[PDB]
RNA sequence: GGCACCUCGAUGUCGGCUCGUCGCAUCCUGGGGCUGUAGUCGGUCCCAAGGGUUGGGCUGUUCGCCCAUUAAAGCGGCACGCGAGCUGGGUUCAGAACGUCGUGAGACAGUUCGGUCCCUAUCCGUCGCGGGCGUAGGUAAUUUGAGAGGAUCUGUCCUUAGUACGAGAGGACCGGGAUGGACUUACCGCUGGUGUACCAGUUGUUCCGCCAGGAGCACGGCUGGAUAGCUAUGUAGGGAAGGGAUAAGCGCUGAAAGCAUCUAAGUGCGAAGCCCACCUCAAGAUGAGAUUACCCAUUCGUAAGAAUUAAGAGCCCAGAGAGAUGAUCUGGUAGAUAGGCUGGAAGUGGAAGAGUUGCGAGACUUGGAGCGGACCAGUACUAAUCGCUCGAGGACUUUACC
RNA sequence: UAGCGAAAUUCCUUGUCGGGUAAGUUCCGACCCGCACGAAAGGCGUAAUGAUUUGGGCACUGUCUCAACGAGAGACUCGG
RNA sequence: AAGGAACUCGGCAAAAUAGCCCCGUAACUUCGGGAGAAGGGGUGCUGGUGUAAAAGCCAGCCGCAGUGAAUAGGCCCAAGC
């Protein structure tokens, strides 16, 4: 429960290593922009080339 | 599956309960993809209930529909859109006989800045 | 399960009659201490049938020595076969439990007969 | 010598001979499908790598297609192996009428996936007393004598359990009544939903 | 079964009450189904039969909530919980082994107790 | 017992529950000798720790006693095994009481009732699943097996044969078979148990403007069940027979010592011991294996590298045989991968309406009716579209022959 | 002295016997050897009354043989 | 399930019973009590007829279940204080 010694920062950050977070795959320019995520939904509405709000 | 929506059983049935009638008073609907999944399930075999127009039987659908207003009026005056039943289950479903199956479409909607909820549109056609 | 219902659906025996759930039945099962293939008459008041396959039917409640017993077993066992309806039983519900008590008119009635 | 290439469809019962109601199962039967025999010399062992179910165009691979390069033809899915031969062909060989190693059948299954688990679970120690004031109960009990500064291993405590492929032996069924596409076998035999279900045989026999 | 349950009467034996203490398994059953030999004792008896308080006797087991599967398959025979006093040996304590029986006693060594009981199931 | 050397800025000290491990001065199972052993049953020791070594009543408490047992009812060690796992019947608070002692204050392990057991895992260690690299190319399948684990038990009956033995009584050895008992693996078609979106009945209550038919709430209102899946008590399984080295023991021939002598060479036999053999984990087995196939050998001054990209692999999505999540598997339309649809089981039990009878309550016809979740077959009706990222061009040295 | 006595009192010791109990140091009844009972520090009785303390029995029973199932909350996956 | 307290120092907790009516009710007693002793029965609806002041009747209809759920005593024996 409680710790006995202290950690040193290195090792804090060992533990630190694969907490990191996972970049999403992004739709690119698509006529210049805007973006989607593929299987979501673009900010005109477009998921599989049709303008739904 | 037929999950466990995160609430008691009372409140699958009751919200459920809520979100069709809501989900046909208005057209298409924004919520959570969960309930969208049950929407999926459960919606799509109720309104292929709704397909046919026994009285008998949508009076079995009396407990799936409840009261409501139309603002998809004028139900207030001459005949446009019914109540809750009895004329949508055609006025919908005329469209929707030939097909087999498959009445909502689902599509994720980019997800919600309140606690990162990815939230999606149903659709009925 | 498909191929489940082919394999199982063969070999079985058709000539079981139909019946409705349970009553007293006329039983023929031939098991034998003495290895002689010896006539084994059963009877009564079956409970009602277990569901669910070829295999899984009914039981018989005997109650008469004072104790109740009960007999399950397939209908297309080929060690029994000709089994038959003393009263045509129609009461409510399925697998009466119920009868587990108040012994005489549920004994002389459960008919309902037409 | 026994292309045993198949999976099953669930579990059964059903009277055999003299009655004899019997907890029964069955495997798939579909046409063994097995390569070349892959002799001492080049490695040292014996067995069979066979191939098995027969993919479509999208599940391959050009070492799968390219497993059609070293085998003849018709890429599959699955490859098990079988020490205990006859050879045929490379690539594909003769179906399941043929029985070369015993009738009470040591069956190898890959066992249902029931995920991790309570301590008792499988573990099979007694579950701690509920009643009288105590809080200890499901939970498996001390395992550290106070000599050593250590624990030992070896005890089961805990563990993600169930996809742990098991080798039962002397599974009781006799000469199959056969099919083009049955294997009577009985009751319990291992593995899982949609698991492949081959067997050698007569290992303790 | 488990033991150290009362259990009623089915013979010409007098003792009201019989609970045994434990049927063997060498030493390790916690089960007396059928045709096995077990170790009562009596709490209450008639007037009749041989004596009340506590006494270590053996038996035979008869009625269970239903014993062992036939190799028929067919399904087992009582619903209720009774058995007989053993007569020292395989032998049954009286003429009347009162109320019905099963069949799967007899491949024991306890067909002189099935000739002495009236009817088989 | 003694000893005061750590522990007074903390070594929580009974017994029990759970969970075990080792030791052998071996309790049973194994072999063998001796016997004041005719056997049967015994005594006795030698080698043996592979496995197993009961359940209750009483005693807070060890010890011990009783019952009934089996193969036997082992002895110890381990912080009298284990309280950051647990209990708190035991001293070990304060109360109160007795007895006894002390004028008293109180006391006396003398008794008895009641009496105040926290810790949100940091490391190491455990259990299970992952990432990053490596295994002189990138891959993708396959396995060997260096090694590591698991498991080992035991009745009962018959035959051999009431023979041998033995006046008899009694009762074999060896060896065949059959059959339990646990323990443990698998799995839920069976006995079931359970089932929170399945169907029935049904109390009370509000509401669907009326009723009918329904809804909500009353633990899931209660109860009869029960599909799936899960689960034992449900179902099946084992510990077989081997090999080899043997311990103990028993051998031949033999030698000082012409004899003798299982020993000194030299040769045998010989056990649940050991090891292999039965099962599992297994090349991070850096020695990183061995095999099967594919891509190949690119562009840039490429010295350094850099950037393509093959073969792929992956993101992303769907779902579950899988699952905390990762990861696994199934798939991604060249489609049954999930949901719907259709058909069927599926359990329920004769829907509703309508009509008939009946003062009504109700009965009956339509009508195995109607309904139906995780159950199978088909069905593209939706969702797996689109897209994106990572990802080899393979160094030396020697011989063979490159 | 009366009267009670293995006492909430006897470690004398599992006192003795009998009953409950197959199994019975605890329980009851007698015995009474009273270390060390005991009379207004009341003693012996005493129905009803007790969140009493025990001892036995009936009833019901997942406490336990030997567990298993589902519902909710954390846990745990992510966002704050 | 089946079995019951075999668990434990100890049926500790949970279980189960309880409502209303109507029967019936030991022991001792300081004669009130005990005592709701215990144990038993009934309990839904339909039409009558009688119930409105008023239960009981009759028949039927039903029921797994009739204080249909909720809410509401486990009892007994004995001893000591």
């Amino acid at each position: 429960a409680v710790p006995a010694r202290h950690t040193s920062s290195a090792k804090k950050n060992r533990r630190r290593t694969h907490y990191k977070l996972t970049a999403p795959t992004v739709t690119f320019d698509e006529t210049t922009g805007d973006y989607r995520h593929s299987h979501r939904v673009s900010l005109k509405g477009y998921y599989k080339g049709r303008k739904v709000r | 599956s037929n999950r466990k929506l995160g609430r008691t059983s009372s409140q699958r049935k009751a919200m459920l309960r809520d979100l069709t009638t809501d989900l046909i008073i208005n057209e298409t609907i924004v919520t959570t993809e969960a309930r969208a999944k049950e929407v999926r399930r459960t919606v799509e075999k109720m309104i292929t209930l709704g397909k046919k127009g026994d009285l008998s039987a949508r009076r079995a659908a009396a407990a799936y529909v409840r009261n409501e207003i139309a603002i998809k009026d004028f139900n207030e005056e001459t005949e446009t859109f019914p109540t809750a039943l009895q004329k949508l289950f055609n006025d919908l479903a005329k469209r929707y006989e030939g097909r087999n199956g498959g009445y909502t479409r689902i599509l994720k909607v980019e997800p919600r800045r309140g606690d990162a909820a990815p939230m999606a549109i149903i659709e009925l056609v | 399960m498909n191929l489940i219902e082919s394999i199982n659906a063969a070999q079985l025996r058709t000539d079981i009659p139909d019946f409705r759930p349970g009553d007293t039945v006329r039983v023929h099962a031939k098991v034998v201490e003495g290895t002689r293939e010896r006539i084994q008459i059963f009877e009564g008041v079956v409970i009602a049938r277990k569901n669910s396959g070829i295999n899984e039917t009914y039981t018989v409640r005997k109650i008469s020595n004072g104790v109740g017993v009960e007999r399950i077993f397939p209908v297309h066992t080929p060690r029994v076969e000709k089994i038959e309806v003393i009263r045509h039983g129609k009461v409510r519900r399925a697998k009466l439990y119920y009868l587990r008590a108040l012994t005489g008119k549920k004994a002389r009635i459960a008919e309902r007969r037409r | 010598s026994k292309g045993i290439l198949g999976k099953k469809v669930g579990m059964t019962q059903i009277f055999t001979d003299n009655g004899e109601l019997i907890p029964v199962t069955v495997i798939e039967a579909t046409p063994n499908t097995v390569l070349q025999v892959k002799s001492v010399e080049t490695d040292g062992y014996e067995a069979t790598q066979v191939g098995f179910d027969t993919l479509r165009e999208v599940l391959t691979n050009k070492p799968a297609k390219g497993h059609a390069a070293k085998a003849n033809t018709t890429p599959k899915r699955f490859v098990r192996e079988f020490k205990g031969l006859e050879g045929a062909e490379v690539g594909a060989e003769i179906t399941v009428d043929t029985f070369a190693a015993g009738d009470v059948v040591d069956v190898t299954g890959t066992s249902k996936g029931k995920g991790f688990q309570g301590p008792i679970k499988r573990h099979g120690q007694s579950r701690g007393p509920m009643a009288h004031g105590s809080r200890y109960h499901r939970r498996p009990g001390s395992m550290g004598p106070v000599a050593a500064n250590k624990v030992p291993k070896g005890k089961k405590l805990a563990g993600r359990m169930g996809n742990k492929r098991v080798t039962v032996q002397n599974l009781v069924i006799a000469q199959v009544l056969p099919e083009k596409n049955v294997i009577l076998v009985k009751g319990n035999v291992p593995g899982a939903k949609k698991s492949l279900i081959v067997v050698k045989s007569a290992i303790k026999a | 079964i488990q033991t150290e349950s009362r259990l009623k009467v089915a013979d010409n034996s007098g003792a009201k009450e019989l609970l045994t203490i434990r049927v063997l398994g060498g030493s390790s059953r916690k089960f007396a189904g059928i045709g096995d030999i077990v170790v009562a004792t009596v709490k209450s008896a008639a007037p009749g039969g041989a004596v009340k308080k506590g006494e270590v006797v053996k038996a035979v087991i008869v009625r269970t909530k239903s014993g062992a599967k036939r190799p028929d398959g067919s399904y087992i025979k009582f619903d209720e919980n009774a058995a007989v006093l053993i007569r020292d040996d395989k032998t049954p304590r009286g003429t009347r082994i009162f109320g019905p029986v099963a069949r799967e006693l007899r491949e024991g060594g306890y067909m002189k107790i099935v000739s002495l009981a009236p009817e088989v199931l």
